[PDB]
């Protein structure tokens, strides 16, 4: 339950910040 | 258990596309 | 009080509406008009028996400047009662949300009186919970000011009341401001929170403890709040290792076991060697390797001890002795060391601490002392202390003497007559070998 609130975040922005942030 | 919405998370693909669109005013300049 | 549900919940809405006075004897006694009367009875006929929404606002005014029976704790006994009761609580969060002027009014009408209103201001004042936009961030920092909260989490004699508070904290943890306000409360509650795990190591004190580890997951789930506790908390690490492994809950279990692999996550910093101190320290490779052979139905909890024992492998993978005596010597208050255990370790650990000139034992010189000023004292941990650290100055001192006399110059000789100076038997014990 409460994983998957965390995995929200922790994928949603985590994943632009190191896969597409970085890119610029 | 919603588990499969965390995977869904990742897109979330605008977050980045507009990020492009945004980035092309390198091209404009 | 979305989590009302909970016996914790009923005994509270129970308290609270054993003190329950008519609205009547308030108007024959002044205390408010007709239409305020008129409010609070209809409130009272919503809650527990249209009624309620205009109402239960007057009975919030008139409970402010009343200071006893049902205006005592009465917003707590309308919490404390399910939503299906007009609404009650869930429909008045947002109804105060719509109306800021008096929000902080109610805010301040919970955590009065006695403890039936105090515990369930947590319950009372956020009843709505972080959910609905009733509440904020400033409110929730306020309100961990509150010592109504801590007395009522942390009471070790009353275990229900213990256990509600710790649930309500838990369920707070939904919007990620309540957590952050959950781990300022905890930064300075860790006492309670360490020792509700620690009797769990050995029906309310189920419900205490999984609270406990809900609030000890949702606080660790923030990387930065799990790398600095473990700098105050490092043996809480695998102490609650120990009571998940005493524990045969299955959901309490699978949080320990969460929480424990979220304080060694990635993200946490210096994740790498608090892994592998916890491994080194607490036996927490060893306990994943029986939880790896235990058994259990809760798949859940099934993944996170196989993360956990992953993890411990990792961390054991590239550890040694020497962090188990750094973190010995930065405690300074037990009886026996690892190194104490044969001549293989020591053999080395003579010239560890020491950095071959007594330069890095320079620590270990002010853990002996503190150990000293312990000694003094007929405290369990003061007599252990008096006996350890004088065992391993002779240890340290029996080889390469040179240090020796830093040791002496720093007091050495005045500590050994001190340790066995009188009223001590294990330092006395210890300071025979150092002046041997």
């Amino acid at each position: 339950q409460l994983k998957a609130d965390q995995e929200y975040e922790i994928e949603k922005t985590n994943i632009v910040r190191n896969e597409t942030n970085n890119i610029d | 258990q919603d588990k499969l919405k965390q995977a869904k998370t990742d897109a979330a693909k605008e977050i980045d596309s507009y990020k492009i669109q945004k980035d092309k005013e390198l091209k404009e300049f | 009080k979305i989590l009302m549900d909970s016996t914790h919940f009923n005994e509270i809405r129970s308290i609270i509406r054993s003190r329950s006075v008519a609205w009547d004897a308030l108007a024959r006694s002044e205390e408010l008009s007709e239409i305020d009367a008129s409010t609070a009875k209809a409130l009272e006929s919503i809650l527990v028996k249209k009624v309620n929404g205009k109402t239960l606002i007057p009975l919030i005014h008139l409970l402010s400047t009343s200071d006893n029976e049902d205006c005592k704790k009465s917003v707590q006994n309308l919490i404390a009662e399910l939503l299906s009761s007009d609404k009650y609580g869930d429909d008045t969060v947002k109804f105060f949300q719509e109306d800021p002027k008096q929000l902080e009014q109610l805010f301040d009408v919970s955590l009065k009186g006695d403890f039936q209103t105090v515990l369930i201001s947590g319950f009372n004042v956020v009843s709505l919970l972080v959910q609905n936009g009733l509440h904020n961030v400033k409110l929730v920092e306020k309100l961990l000011k509150n010592n109504n909260l801590i007395n009522i989490l942390q009471n070790i004699e009353q275990m229900d009341t213990c256990y509600v508070c710790i649930r309500l904290l838990q369920e707070l943890a939904v919007i990620p401001e309540y957590r952050d306000v959950i781990w300022l409360h905890e930064k300075k509650f860790m006492p309670t929170l360490f020792k509700i795990l620690q009797r769990a190591t050995d029906h309310l004190g189920i419900q205490l403890q999984y609270h406990s580890l809900l609030l000890i997951w949702l606080l660790t789930f923030n990387p930065v709040f799990a790398n600095e506790l473990v700098q105050k908390y490092l043996s809480d690490f695998l102490d609650l290792l120990k009571l998940v492994k005493i524990t045969i809950k299955e959901k309490v279990s699978r949080l320990c076991i969460s929480i424990i692999l979220q304080c060694c996550s990635t993200r946490v910093k210096q994740h790498k060697k608090v892994i592998k101190q916890l491994l080194l320290l607490g036996n927490a490779l060893p306990t994943v390797q029986s939880l790896s052979e235990r058994k259990y139905s809760d798949e859940e909890l099934r993944q996170d001890i196989s993360n956990l024992k992953e993890i411990l492998e990792n961390e054991y993978q590239e550890l040694t002795s020497f962090d188990e005596y750094v973190a010995e010597l930065d405690s300074k208050l037990l009886c026996w060391s690892p190194p104490h255990v044969d001549n293989g370790f020591w053999s080395d650990n003579i010239d560890e601490f020491k950095k071959d000139n007594y330069k890095i034992f320079r620590q270990l010189i002010e853990l002996l002392q503190a150990k000293v000023r312990n000694g003094d004292v007929n405290a369990k941990q003061e007599k252990i202390i008096i006996q350890v650290a004088l065992n391993d100055i002779t240890h340290v001192v029996e080889l390469l003497p040179e240090s020796i006399d830093v040791l002496d110059k720093t007091g050495g000789k005045a500590d050994i007559m001190e340790l066995l100076n009188h009223s001590d038997s294990r330092v006395k014990y210890e300071a025979l070998k150092a002046t041997q």
